[PDB]
């Protein structure tokens, strides 16, 4: 068309190499959907290969009914946001045999690399902690060779999130920390997850004046808020 | 160079005709550090166990922190449903722009 | 210009007072201590635990959770215009001559439709417009009741309107305040 | 490609619980156009102002875009032939200058008997203007604030 | 209460001030450090099918710690982690270096 | 028409706005200004008659704006026209007021470059458009959120409400806008038929139609009731 | 001639589009589980009503992925569905 002063100077073996491409080199997938869905769904390792069969059989590894079993048993894991500890040595064990039998490895998890996880952990958070604390603070005696109590908010592990935020994982976790860790002021914080509702205002309906005793679902949502 | 003018091809398949000079150069910079870096992992990776798996987990370990997520509309739904839960509060009805209170606004502040 | 006059409901007791005197959906059961999620007709009973107490903030927020679209569809449940009917009985609280009855309704969320989307992903296997499309068409068909109708702009008609029902920054002495809170 | 998400479209609405006359019904309600309304700005004859009542919008409490169709307080309802008549220096000033007494007067007579702290606000807004002109009748009406007032 | 602790081995009062945490913080950095170990173990196990084995050693978890996020625990296994190469360039590169700078001193 | 012509601006003005009464222009530089104009030549001091001092500064019928400290990407005027709305590259949106030239509020909810801020019809709520692909109802009293917009697949460019403030309106630059629930968050519409990232959209005053435009050049009209 | 030429090339240049060989989708551990343990609850509580066979393995009874013991980097894999 137009481009001959550059589509020329290109070698003969370039122009031989770009009049060939197409699409269907691949055998990928590109609809985020899909790659959502399988990044979403549990998946068990199977076989169908005799040698692999016959090396998994070898080793005293067991059919799928144990690795399906040990998928649900890792799931099933007090996961350290509920429990508002850091985990222990048998939950570490458990959601680790649980991820390496998503991933396939159907062998045995080592006892170092736990206390391995263990010290990572303890690092990490102890990096992020450090970063936040001398922000809210000059410590005059440290950072020298010769002033009361402060508790850190969640505005301030969003403001040295930021300040320096090659400290993250840049997964989830930055994310809600930088959506929603920060409240504003009729966030109803101190709850128990519910009461934020709008007929908490609106009055405890009482029970039984009927004899078929149906009731009304604004009834219902008042039942739930109890438990 | 050869390179220049592929950009040049590059940047003419996605329209855009109009740019500076220096960015190709800034394209061709960039390139360069990516490639040396996934090559450099790459053979760590291959010293540890080249291939296209090894260069598949070279530039999986990077992909965690840097470039664009992928399909992250799932967990941004989840997020949003998350924030989307409180109704809304109460407004002011005297049809103007109503400020925070005091302390949480610019003005109380000081040098 | 339309055909006919239509008669659509999309709020929640409008959709329930249309749908007493059908069949439910579901069938929760407390009884003391314990629960029980069955089918309308091996059906588990569980202790205090922490996937019902989940559940549960989402029972008195009327929304499906995400997490079960697929295996609703699994489980050949009846839906009823994309909602489905929880009738809880309360047992604590019985009548002798039956247990205390209620019929609530769950509503659709767009994670719902994500997650019905990602599940018919399995064995369809089409690209992301064909997700646009499908979506659109369903919102579409399925969110009719619109308030799209606009009314006097107030900004405009100042000259005919209360001089108080404004609020505008005044000056005072050697300050100005604006309205907060 | 159409026809196939038509179909995908109508085993949608079959799984998802819709009856076979109420998807066809959802369908004819879904291809006709948005018809008009004729109140469509909310022209200042038939239209009202937005109600400013302290709450979050709601788009509830409200019908379909297919189908064919679609209090007031004094002080206000009287600004507005305050300024009407305010805004003129013209041939006509004082013939209204005489006429907005009277409905002044009726309107916080008729405002008493409803409402006692609009009436306070409507009666304290617009008396300084016609003092002069009206004599102590004003003072005169400082003392009416309920029906047994009057 | 674990977490206390780490703030209080971090933060100590040392003469110049004890910083505490609140419990927010105690949800955010729980959230934080509960996606941290899915993301270093979901890594090492595709490290570890790498290396075409089944078990998940504490060699996997190491290389992904020194490499990415540079933690540098000292050795568990870290003398096989620590791979020496001396990054020298080809033949060809230096040969290519020599023409640039045969250019640029034959430029003068 | 009336056209206002910007001269010595070396391609660092970023989207303006003007006010109601047109009595103000605000313009975003690529420096981390913002430069108001007075439109009628006015003194634009609001002298408030005491007048104490400072007659010595250069007064160009011009005041400048610097709290930002990323480039301006879009403005917004309230319908009171006494407050100023600018969203930055730096990850807050600054309120100003028009009346002393001062920041008021800093509103901090984004981590991505904020794209288009837009006030309400009655000024109430502002919504908000980012690179994270997500648009943001907010609240001129509130200093986080209070509701987040998600279900687009790349990022929003434009946003704007329903003249009557209750649904919100948003393009994308995957070819598509949505129409939001204000109260439940969740998308209402998705129009499809563009082939461009969707620049700028406009509901017409009856509101029974949804007018926008692309970066192909080609407007389009979509009713809001049937969708297509 | 070099028109033909021309033109080729940019027939070539308008038909590459690269994918990424490696994306890490962005997600969580704890809308994964949740999502698991809701499914759990609700795929253990209703039956299937199948036409010849139901989904699942053992102690999943819901979609459950099909990864083979080798090929740990291919891009997709098969479902279980309930076949009639």
């Amino acid at each position: 068309y137009k481009k001959i002063v550059m589509s020329l100077p290109l070698n003969d073996r370039n122009r031989l190499k770009m009049i060939t491409k197409e699409a269907g080199k691949r055998g990928f997938i590109f609809c985020s959907v899909f790659q959502a869905r399988l990044n979403n769904i549990p998946k068990i390792p199977i076989v169908t290969n005799p040698e692999s069969l016959k090396r998994v059989k070898s080793n005293n590894l067991k059919t799928p009914l144990e690795w399906s079993q040990d998928i649900m048993n890792g799931f099933n894991v007090p996961l350290a946001s509920e429990s508002h500890s850091l985990p222990d040595t048998d939950s570490f064990y458990l959601r680790m045999v649980g991820i390496a039998r998503e991933h396939g490895l159907v062998g045995t998890v080592d006892a170092r690399c736990v206390e391995l996880i263990s010290l990572a952990l303890d690092q990490y958070l102890k990096n992020i902690i450090e970063f936040t604390i001398d922000t809210v603070r000059y410590r005059r005696k440290k950072y020298s060779d010769y002033s009361g109590l402060y508790k850190s908010v969640s505005e301030m592990a969003a403001d040295k999130r930021d300040a320096k935020i090659k400290q993250l994982d840049d997964d989830k976790n930055e994310d809600e920390c930088a959506d929603e860790a920060k409240s504003i002021n009729n966030g109803n914080n101190s709850s128990k997850d519910d009461i934020g509702d709008i007929s908490m205002s609106s009055a405890v309906n009482e029970e039984l004046h009927e004899n078929r005793t149906i009731s009304l679902t604004n009834e219902d949502i008042y039942d739930s808020l109890s438990i | 160079p050869r390179d220049v003018r592929l950009l040049h091809l590059l940047l003419a398949s996605q329209s855009i005709h109009q740019y500076e000079d220096q960015v190709p150069l800034q394209l061709m910079d960039f390139a360069h550090r990516y490639t040396q870096g996934v090559l450099k992992d790459a053979l760590v990776y291959n010293d540890y166990a080249l291939g296209v798996e090894d260069i598949r987990l070279a530039i999986a370990a990077r992909t965690q922190y840097q470039f664009k997520p992928t399909a992250p509309k799932e967990l941004m739904l989840q997020l949003a449903a998350e924030r989307n839960k409180k109704a809304l509060p109460q407004v002011m009805g005297t049809w103007g722009v109503r400020l925070p209170p005091e302390k949480y606004c610019l003005t109380a502040k000081e040098w | 210009r339309p055909k006919r006059l239509y008669n659509f409901v999309e709020d929640a007791d409008s959709i329930l007072k249309k749908y007493e005197q059908y069949l439910h959906s579901f069938e929760f059961h407390i009884y003391e201590n314990n629960y029980k999620i069955c089918a309308p007709a091996g059906l588990i009973l569980t202790k205090n635990n922490e996937t019902l107490k989940e559940f549960l903030e989402y029972v008195a927020r009327g929304r499906i959770p995400d997490a079960i679209m697929e295996v609703l569809r699994d489980c050949n449940i009846q839906f009823y215009e994309g909602n489905l009917i929880l009738q809880v009985y309360d047992h604590t609280n019985t009548v002798d001559v039956r247990p205390r009855v209620y019929r609530t309704l769950l509503k659709p969320n767009d994670l719902t439709t994500y997650y019905d989307m990602m599940s018919y992903a399995d064995n369809a296997r089409f690209s992301d417009s064909i997700y646009q499309q499908f979506e659109s068409e369903i919102l579409t068909l399925t969110k009719r009741n619109l308030s799209l109708s606009v009314p006097l702009n107030p900004y405009e008609h100042r000259d005919m309107l209360e001089e108080t029902a404004f609020s505008e920054p005044h000056w005072d002495s050697e300050k100005k305040s604006f309205i907060h809170e | 490609s159409a026809s196939d998400l038509n179909r995908i479209v109508l085993e949608y609405l079959n799984k998802k619980g819709y009856h076979r006359t109420e998807a066809m019904l959802r369908a004819e309600s879904g291809r006709t156009l948005t018809p008009q309304n004729k109140q469509s700005p909310a022209n200042t004859k038939t239209g009202k102002f937005p109600e400013q009542s302290s709450i979050p919008p709601n788009p509830g409490k409200t019908a379909k875009p297919i189908s064919n169709p679609t209090p007031e307080n004094y002080i206000r309802a009287y600004s507005m032939l305050k300024n009407w008549v305010d805004s003129s220096l013209e041939i006509y000033k004082p013939e209204l200058s005489y006429i907005m007494y009277p409905i002044f007067i009726y309107l916080f007579l008729n405002l008493v008997a409803k409402n006692p702290v609009y009436a306070r606000r409507f009666f304290d807004r617009f008396s300084p203007d016609f003092k002069d002109f009206h004599g102590s009748e004003i003072n005169r009406l400082f003392s009416v604030n309920s029906i047994d007032h009057i | 209460r674990k977490l206390r602790e780490l703030v209080k081995t971090v933060g100590i009062d040392e003469g110049d001030g004890e910083t505490v945490i609140d419990g927010d913080v105690e949800e955010l950095l729980l959230d934080l450090a509960d996606d941290f170990v899915t993301n270093v173990t979901a890594f090492s196990c595709r490290l570890a099918k790498h290396r075409k084995s089944d078990n998940l050693e504490a060699r996997d978890i190491q290389l992904h710690l020194e490499r990415n996020w540079n933690i540098r625990i000292p050795g568990y296994s870290a003398d096989e982690i620590r791979s020496t190469r001396k990054w020298n360039p080809s033949q060809n590169y230096n040969q290519k270096l020599q023409s640039i700078t045969s250019d640029k001193v034959a430029a003068a | 028409v009336c056209m206002y012509t910007f001269q010595n601006t070396n391609k660092d003005m970023s989207c303006l706005d003007f006010s109601d009464d047109c009595r103000i222009a605000a313009a975003g530089f690529q420096d981390s200004y913002i430069k108001i104009w007075s439109l009628d030549g006015s003194s634009l001091n609001n002298p408030n008659i005491a007048l104490n001092n400072n007659d010595k500064d250069e007064d160009p019928t011009c005041k400048t704006l610097v709290g930002h400290s990323g480039t301006v990407y879009s403005t917004s005027f309230s319908p009171d026209n006494k407050y100023l709305l600018s969203g930055s590259e730096d990850k807050t949106v600054r309120l100003w007021s028009m009346d002393t030239h001062t920041a008021l509020v800093s509103y901090k909810g984004h981590n991505h470059p904020v794209w288009d801020v837009s006030f309400s019809p009655l000024g109430h709520y502002f919504a908000t458009a980012s690179h994270d692909q997500t648009a943001r109802l907010w609240s001129c009293d509130h200093i986080y959120p209070l509701r987040i917009f998600a279900g687009h697949l790349n990022d929003v460019d434009c946003v704007s409400f329903h003249p009557n403030g209750c649904y919100v309106f948003t393009g994308s630059s995957d070819k598509t806008c949505r129409m939001w629930d204000v109260s439940t968050g969740d998308s209402v519409r998705l129009f499809l038929g563009h082939t461009a990232p969707v620049i700028s959209i406009a509901v017409c005053p009856d509101g029974r139609w949804l007018s926008t435009g692309s970066e192909d050049g080609i407007i389009n009209v979509w009713d809001i009731g049937t969708g297509k | 001639t070099p028109e033909e030429e021309t033109t080729q090339v940019l027939n070539g240049v308008s038909r590459s589009f690269p994918l990424p060989l490696e994306s890490t989708v962005l997600s969580s551990v704890r809308y994964r589980t949740k999502y698991f343990r809701m499914r759990e609850m609700f795929a253990s509580s209703f039956s299937v009503k199948p036409g010849y066979t139901s989904p699942g393995y053992g102690a999943i009874h819901s979609r459950v992925g099909c990864l083979d013991l080798d090929r740990t980097t291919d891009y997709k894999f098969r479902v279980r569905t309930p076949q009639p």
